RNA sequence: UAAGGUAGCCAAAUGCCUCGUCAUCUAAUUAGUGACGCGCAUGAAUGGAUUAACGAGAUUCCCACUGUCCCUAUCUACUAU
RNA sequence: AGAUAAGGGAAGUCGGCAAAAUAGAUCCGUAACUUCGGGAUAAGGAUUGGCUCUAAGGGUCGGGUACGAUCAACUUAGAA
RNA sequence: CGCCCGUCGCUAGUACCGAUUGAAUGGCUUAGUGAGGCCUCAGGAUCUGCUUAGAGAAGGGGGCAACUCCAUCUCAGAGCGGAGAAUUUGGACAAACUUGGUCAUUUAGAGGAACUAAAAGUCGUAACAAGGUUUCCGUAGGUGAACCUGCGGAAGGAUCAUU
RNA sequence: ACCCACUCGGCACCUUACGAGAAAUCAAAGUCUUUGGGUUCUGGGGGGAGUAUGGUCGCAAGGCUGAAACUUAAAGGAAUUG
RNA sequence: GGUCGGAUUUCCAACGGGGCCUUUCCUUCUGGCUAACCUUGAGCUUGGCGAACCAGGACUUUUACUUUGAAAAAAUUAGAGUGUUCAAAGCAGGCGUAUUGCUCGAAUAUAUUAGCAUGGAAUAAUAGAAUAGGACG
RNA sequence: UAUCUGGUUGAUCCUGCCAGUAGUCAUAUGCUUGUCUCAAAGAUUAAGCCAUGCAUGUCUAAGUAUAAGCAAUUUAUACAGUGAAACUGCGAAUGGCUCAUUAAAUCAGUUAUCGUUUAUUUGAUAGUUCCUUUACUACAUGGUAUAACUGUGGUAAUUCUAGAGCUAAUACAUGCUUAAAAUCUCGACCCUUUGGAAGAGAUGUAUUUAUUAGAUAAAAAAUCAAUGUCUUCGGACUCUUUGAUGAUUCAUAAUAACUUUUCGAAUCGCAUGGCCUUGUGCUGGCGAUGGUUCAUUCAAAUUUCUGCCCUAUCAACUUUCGAUGGUAGGAUAGUGGCCUACCAUGGUUUCAACGGGUAACGGGGAAUAAGGGUUCGAUUCCGGAGAGGGAGCCUGAGAAACGGCUACC
């Protein structure tokens, strides 16, 4: 999270074209959108320098679907944490619940730091890799 | 599996078609058309099962290869094609008028109407769009393409459409007051004259709706029909006109006509 | 009889009869292995039983390999001459 | 003294004596049993040349009160 | 004169251990070989259009005499191409076979060691009364067999009891 | 140090049964068909059998986990009269 | 009973709802309807405060639970009606001057859990302002 | 329709099982069997093997007919009635059967495609294409085969075919014919600075890339860079175009080109009519078929959440060479380790991972039930998977197809 062109490709959002020839303000074209559904984009994701393909807000990815919440249990991947979902199941037999959990893997922004313990919400999104299908759209902890 | 299915079996057909589950091990499966075949009604079943103007498919096929029925001002010489919400049914021979709309236990009934008002038809408008050269659009809810419409024609919209030409006389808007006919789900055929609607960003926005008898419920937008404002309607409504009486009150009308 | 061989082990490098009897190994085995034990004459620091690893120790079988052999032939050097 | 032999492959012989086969390195895989230390290079397989490239692995100098210059190694891996 | 335990012996049955680097079947799989079609590198049988092209002869029109011009049968020869089968390089997919390995399920086995019955078999009499040594638990050793003995424990004891 | 009265926390004891239980008996074995204070462990007729096998611990003796085949109509508990 | 065993109103009561006040914000900004409007023209007239109608907004502690509703294919199950001659069945049929025709149907309920919207807010959790980098303004 | 009874004892009360009892759209079997209605039926063991015969072909008015076929037209000298065959176009990817595999797999309910393909319908939708585009040219319409058919043959045989001679298309493979206006480029030439021009070319749709627009909660002023529409050149200044979604780089439009270059009708049947400068002159209807794009429909493919039986005498599993993720690229119809290269060390698990078993296709449902529940569900409906076991592939919108091929066993 300290360089943004730390690949061997040049990371840059597509067809957002910054012309040479002209000097004007606003020092890269920078593209970010709103993902809706009242989630904020962040100021540090329209200041910042990241690119992020799959950003909800700067990326060219859409949010549609469920919209889940958890809390974070894993951040040793790169750009994507795992969340755990504990909710209770219902057995009628004996007319009682029993506590079950699962773990998703969820793609997070660089316009997020999340920790373990923190909850996050997210929304779905179109499959991002073999596990990941959703995107860490708004952190609510500290 | 493999491509697309052309059969339908009895017992998988929908059960407002009133398909008896004896004679037979097929019903018909209705072509591809400008309907679901979910909610459409194939030619074949309203002739021969409503109207009782054929006992076979033969007979219905003999009745439609000489162009004697006529569907939305087309002949439509096809066995199962899908007829659905009001469309009208022209038969030039009998001079009779029907519109394909349901009654309220949410059924197709024999509604006859009179030739000036099946001279046209409401559509439900299901997006608006631009074309190529920036030609806008419409799309109906049975299909129809209608180019250059009135800018402040919006989605979930009326446009009366003239049915010799496939062009719009006018439209009716979407807001409160206004009188709606309810198409699909458990309130299907009742007509009930939006309150208001709330919007849950996010899918399926709902609409509460109350009829003459001031018993409210709520619907989804996707099947709510907007055809006219309160008091007079745009078309002929049928008998009852969406009351959806209960059981009891029901049993006591059939107690005193009878 | 002083005590009468216990625990164990065995045709064992220790068993005469004996190529002991049974099973396995082979087409066929006085060999090998596993069992049996009235053991001529096994047996407990005369140390008994077992034992991973080790062994230019003894033995059997299997795979590979080959002139060990079927069945010999040819070549080179140094002899022999 | 040193070798090679078609087909067979220990039928030879007291007895596989002698000879042959195996062999290095890298990678994979490795059983019973065990005193848990071993067995183990178990067993059993694959690869290995030349040429043209690619990648990684260093030293010394350089900064008011991130990097650049320069020099030199044989080690490994991969690819045509 | 009740009940009752175990060894040993006969008969029958069930399962276990077991030398045999046992056997059979099925699955999975290392390694090796690897069909087929597909994609590619070519390949070009053959077929075919166009531009021509020259020789040798027929006919026609024209100085009408040699001669000149345009067409027809003949066969080289040249390109510009187009379609294009067999065959073929490499690649991926990869059946299948062989040899091993591993797992699973049945399945043989000399002998050994149990259990269950059956049967009034043999030897004792261990337990039930203080069962004639009070019983039982744990642990160890021993003895034909039930069992005996040692150490500690228990009352399910034969004692709820000595101000 | 004793005595009296009281109090908290103990090892218990005596009498009764409102109650419980199959009874023996039990101030918990009660407040459980008027069936729910919280929670852990174990059992499903008797043998075969705490056996075989496979793991795991132990120097070993053994410990922990732990079947099936087969077999059987009873075993068993508390009390009653002999 | 004011109709001839059907129904109404002024009524004593119970039952469930809503609103307001008692220190009790039970989010408010831009706009429009200004709505119920101090708006009163003589006894129906010329002029109050935005949700009661919307649109966008800024934010917005999270659940569990429970109510209602949408959805949960038909067939099957339960179940309404109906002379398959009864019945299992089926969804038929029924009524006329039967010469031309008319007409009722083919209901409804259940369909877990999960997911969706909605009212409640007790019960069981959860967070907040304490080296004030707290709120109002 | 919330029910118990016999058996341990000399007798008692218990624990406890055994046996009885009722039912079964649960099967088999024994005995018996008169009638009416209705009706399952080689699932279980062998998803073991199959003799024979059928189960997918198909035409109208409207693609192609010189049948050396049948008729009779008598309206016909091109055909025009019927019509085998064959070409062509669709279909054969549906249905039907079975339950072997399969345990987060299928499947159920519930989402999504702002992440894709879609024959067929249904509704809309191409004046732009003569290429030096003044002879390059048929546009009252252009070319080549070839089947059927005739005839010569092969083999024991097959839904086997060769050679030779014709002939067609909605077969293949070519190819033209319609406005105007506007805007851009170049630009001759006049030449002026305020600078204007004759003329030429391009401008449909489809593909590919790049770029731009696709906007906006509010109100006024200050001057310049040049005046900008017209002036009383004081500057009055307005008009200024912007759709949708919760959300997009969306829809759509516009520039620069790119394409080995898509499409933009050389097709067919009935009716034969109106205008005359009366020529086979010009116009002219009702359809059928086809055709690019969009939408729709029939779908398909992936996909969110939650839910599956028994086992710990399976407690750690995954990652050599894909395991989890990142970047970029290939491939796909598209997302995505789907695959490749580089890089990181991740991912699951006592809330039961992984492994094993299932005499396990899942569900709707079925039996029995006071309630709760237990057991079953091969099987009439839905959804999967399969065509003896695997694998591969052509055609096509749609198949890893098997009443379609290829290979191995
Ligand atoms: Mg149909
Ligand atoms: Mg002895
Ligand atoms: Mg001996
Ligand atoms: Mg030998
Ligand atoms: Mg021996
Ligand atoms: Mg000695
Ligand atoms: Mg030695
Ligand atoms: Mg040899
Ligand atoms: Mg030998
Ligand atoms: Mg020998
Ligand atoms: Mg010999
Ligand atoms: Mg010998
Ligand atoms: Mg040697
Ligand atoms: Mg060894
Ligand atoms: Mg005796
Ligand atoms: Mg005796
Ligand atoms: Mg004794
Ligand atoms: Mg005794
Ligand atoms: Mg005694
Ligand atoms: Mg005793
Ligand atoms: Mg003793
Ligand atoms: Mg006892
Ligand atoms: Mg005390
Ligand atoms: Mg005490
Ligand atoms: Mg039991
Ligand atoms: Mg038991
Ligand atoms: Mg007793
Ligand atoms: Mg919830
Ligand atoms: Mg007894
Ligand atoms: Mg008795
Ligand atoms: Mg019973
Ligand atoms: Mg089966
Ligand atoms: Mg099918
Ligand atoms: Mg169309
Ligand atoms: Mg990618
Ligand atoms: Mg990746
Ligand atoms: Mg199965
Ligand atoms: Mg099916
Ligand atoms: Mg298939
Ligand atoms: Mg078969
Ligand atoms: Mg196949
Ligand atoms: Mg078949």
């Amino acid at each position: 999270e300290l360089t943004v062109q730390s690949e061997r490709a040049f990371q840059k959002q597509p067809h957002i074209f910054n012309n040479p020839k002209v000097k004007t303000s606003k020092r890269t074209k920078r593209w970010y959108k709103n993902a809706g559904l009242g989630f904020k984009t962040p100021k540090t994701a329209i200041e910042g320098s990241y690119i992020d393909k799959k950003c909800p807000f700067t990326g060219l990815v859409s949010i549609r679907g469920k919209i889940l919440t958890g809390t974070v249990v894993s951040t040793k991947m790169h750009r994507t944490i795992v969340i755990r979902r504990a909710y209770l199941h219902y057995i009628p037999k004996y007319n009682r619940y029993e506590k079950r959990h699962k773990n998703v893997p969820v793609h997070v922004s660089p316009a997020f730091r999340v920790q373990v313990g923190d909850i996050v919400t997210v929304g779905q999104c179109r499959p991002i890799s073999k596990t990941v299908r959703f995107n860490v759209v708004k952190v609510s902890a500290a | 599996a493999r491509g697309p299915k052309k059969h339908l079996k009895r017992l998988a057909a929908p059960h407002h078609w009133l398909l008896d589950k004896l004679s037979g091990c097929y019903a018909p499966r209705p072509s591809a058309g400008p309907h679901k075949l979910r909610e459409s009604l194939p030619l074949i079943v309203f002739l021969r099962n409503r109207l009782k103007y054929a006992l076979n498919g033969r007979e219905v096929k003999a009745i439609l290869m000489q162009r004697h029925v006529k569907v939305d001002g087309k002949v439509r010489t096809d066995t199962t094609y899908p007829a659905g919400f009001m469309d009208v049914i022209t038969l030039d021979a009998t001079n009779e008028n029907f519109r394909l709309v349901y009654d309220v236990k949410g059924r197709f009934a024999v509604h006859r109407i009179t030739d000036e008002e099946a001279s046209y038809k409401l559509g439900k408008v299901k997006k608006v769009q631009l074309g190529k050269k920036g030609v806008p659009y419409v799309v109906t809810h049975d299909g129809r393409t209608i180019r250059y419409p009135d800018p402040n024609i919006k989605v979930n919209d009326t446009v009366k459409i003239d049915l010799a030409s496939g062009k719009i006389t006018d439209f009716i808007k979407f807001d409160a007051g206004k009188l709606v006919y309810v198409t699909g789900g458990r309130n299907l055929g009742r007509i009930g004259t939006i309150v208001h609607k709330e919007r849950h960003d996010g899918g399926f926005d709902l609409v509460h709706i109350k009829d003459s008898l001031d018993n409210t419920f709520v619907t989804r937008l996707n099947n709510v029909f907007v055809i006219g404002e309160q008091g007079k309607p745009y078309i002929s409504l049928p008998k009852g006109k969406g009351i959806k009486l209960s059981i009891a009150e029901e049993r006591d009308r059939r107690r005193a006509q009878q």
